[PDB]
């Protein structure tokens, strides 16, 4: 998941969303990874702040 | 009736539903009161500063 590229999406309290722009899905990639499911494991999300 | 006009009635209650269906957070937001109406006759918009 060093330097992936990922896919996402903002999802706000008014139902509507925004698309992640890469520059920031890299961010949150790098910040919150070792979350991230591999084959044969399952993690336990957490918040971000 | 004389300079003065108001509006009889709305074009968007169908979005109200719509936005009151998915939480209140939508229908009570911002976003919601900015649905716009047409404007009611020949004139113009200005601002005054």
């Amino acid at each position: 998941y060093k330097n992936a590229s990922m896919q996402g999406l903002y999802i706000f309290a008014d139902m509507a969303s925004k698309d992640m722009t890469p520059e920031q899905s890299n961010v949150y990639r790098d910040n919150s990874y070792q979350q991230f499911d591999t084959n044969n494991v399952r993690r336990v999300n957490n918040r971000y702040a | 009736w004389q300079s003065y006009r108001t509006r009889l009635n709305t074009l968007f209650a169908r979005q109200l539903v719509a936005r009151a269906t998915t939480g209140i957070d939508t229908i009570l937001s911002m976003e919601t009161q900015n649905i716009q109406e047409p404007q009611l006759g020949k004139g113009f918009y200005a601002t005054f500063v």
